[PDB]
């Protein structure tokens, strides 16, 4: 404990080469450039309970990031954590246990959406397959939270099996966004809060099986010419599932976002379920709870008796005035059915009495 | 004798030394899509009508 | 180094005064003594970190 070994003096030699490399086995310290570490390893651990600062981290090879309770902040116009792939990757990406924050605090919910805010996301996957976002916390994003782009693929290779589970989204303007042709992936049990749009749906055939959206203005947006389409845009759209979710307090109660949204072409009035696309069909709709959540069924593909929108096993429950009301176009009265439902006394705009079983709600007409 | 690029025999700077360190020049940008213009225009000349 | 020199100042002593001073320093008892001002032996011993 005192080290009394004797020593001889140095003999004025040139000293031999002493090196102290391999100090991280696979980890990533704070204040270290992540682009040179993600290139070298396959699994990158992070320091437990650290405090990072990332901006435009380009990832080309699929790596796994165990966050261990890390905190990644950012500042600037770039996204965090840009994931660009090729078609030929056998490995997968798993981003796990990280709390992504934004360049905000109690975000500017009165500022309109524009081209300036479109690059304020935290994960932007270009064409990487089999990504996984598991147990994360995304706060205060002026743009999207994630955005899954996909370029033009061929040969019925629908694979791209993504998972977005167990996440917490607070204050993000747009939650899970997805580009066109981003088909057949799941996004469930993500607890939304204080978001303007929970799902900016462009790609179809998704599966949403447990998400909770409290105090959010919109949950399911699908129009023509939204934001966040990417290369290979609005094609083969809105075919997903939407089962057992929760969208309480979208119009009355504790909602804070405004109703206008300012799309790149026009402005529209948001609802808890806004849908307007003549070329796309409607998702399945089971087990969803709505307290004071509006629905706007404007246009789908009913052209040659090709689609019928059916609400099954859901709650409606909007009493005061027109809060939580369901709005349909008068040319779509024969195709919107509600079979199996519970409601307080909710305003139904342009829905026939024989098309709803059991007989609930107030039936009005909105010319 | 060459001293290399690590040589600076003075403190501060010799170019715009009075400027605030956060002040930009009159410049044009490229960020995202909108080429932002930021400028300061001392001279004022004419054009009472349409300029 | 492109160029280098070596400058020595020669004292202009008289040739008879020089020939008396040369023959006194050719003598074996008039050896020029010198000594280093430091007078020390360097011995650098390593201390490990900590």
């Amino acid at each position: 404990v005192e080290e009394l070994y004797v020593i001889n003096p140095i003999n004025q030699w040139p000293a031999p080469g002493s090196f102290s490399s391999q100090k991280p086995p696979g980890t990533l310290l704070p204040g270290e450039d992540p682009e040179a570490v993600f290139k070298q390893y396959h699994v990158v651990y992070l320091v437990p309970g650290a405090q990072y600062h990332w901006k435009n981290i380009l990832i080309e090879k699929p790596v796994w990031i165990y966050g261990n309770g890390a905190t990644v902040r950012t500042s600037g116009t770039g996204p965090i954590l840009r994931i660009v792939g090729n078609r030929t990757e056998k490995r997968d990406v798993r981003i796990q246990d990280i709390s992504f924050f934004g360049e905000d605090c109690t975000p500017n919910r009165m500022e309109p959406m524009s081209e300036k805010l479109v690059y304020q996301m935290a994960i932007w996957v270009t064409d990487m397959k089999r990504v996984t976002i598991k147990g994360c916390n995304f706060t205060n994003f002026a743009g999207a939270a994630v955005f899954f782009e996909e370029t033009a693929y061929n040969g019925f290779f629908w694979s791209m099996q993504h998972l977005i589970t167990e996440c917490r989204f607070t204050g993000c303007r747009i939650g899970i966004a997805n580009g066109g042709r981003s088909e057949y992936s799941t996004a469930s049990f993500n607890n939304f809060f204080d978001c303007q749009i929970c799902f900016n749906v462009v790609g179809g055939n998704w599966n949403r099986c447990g998400n909770i959206a409290a105090n959010c203005r919109c949950v399911y947006l699908h129009t023509t010419n939204m934001w966040y389409e990417g290369a290979g845009g609005n094609f083969n759209a809105a075919h997903g599932s939407f089962t057992g979710n929760t969208m309480n307090h979208c119009d009355y109660g504790g909602n804070l976002w405004p109703t206008a949204f300012q799309l790149p072409d026009r402005e529209i009035q948001l609802a808890g379920f806004y849908f307007d696309n003549a070329r796309a069909r409607c998702p399945t709709w089971t087990g969803n709870t709505q307290y004071y959540g509006d629905m706007k069924i404007l246009n789908f593909n009913q052209a040659n008796d090709a689609a019928i929108f059916v609400i099954d096993g859901c709650a409606l429950y909007g009493q005061p005035g027109d809060t939580g009301s369901i709005e349909t176009t008068a040319a779509l009265t024969d195709k919107v059915f509600i079979q199996g439902c519970q409601g307080n006394k909710v305003t139904l705009f342009n829905i026939k009495a024989a098309n709803v079983v059991p007989a609930i709600g107030t039936i009005k007409q909105k010319p | 004798l060459d001293r290399g690029p690590s040589f600076k025999p003075y403190g501060g700077t010799a170019y715009n030394p009075l400027a605030p360190k956060s002040a930009p020049i009159n410049s044009a940008f490229t960020v995202g899509n909108d080429t932002h213009f930021v400028a300061q225009l001392p001279q004022t000349y004419a054009a009472g009508g349409t300029g | 180094y492109t160029q280098i020199n070596l400058y020595v100042s020669f004292f202009p002593m008289n040739y008879d005064t020089q020939s008396e001073l040369e023959l006194m320093l050719r003598n074996a008892t008039n050896d020029q003594n010198f000594s280093d001002y430091l007078g020390a032996v360097n011995n650098l011993y390593q201390i490990p970190a900590g």
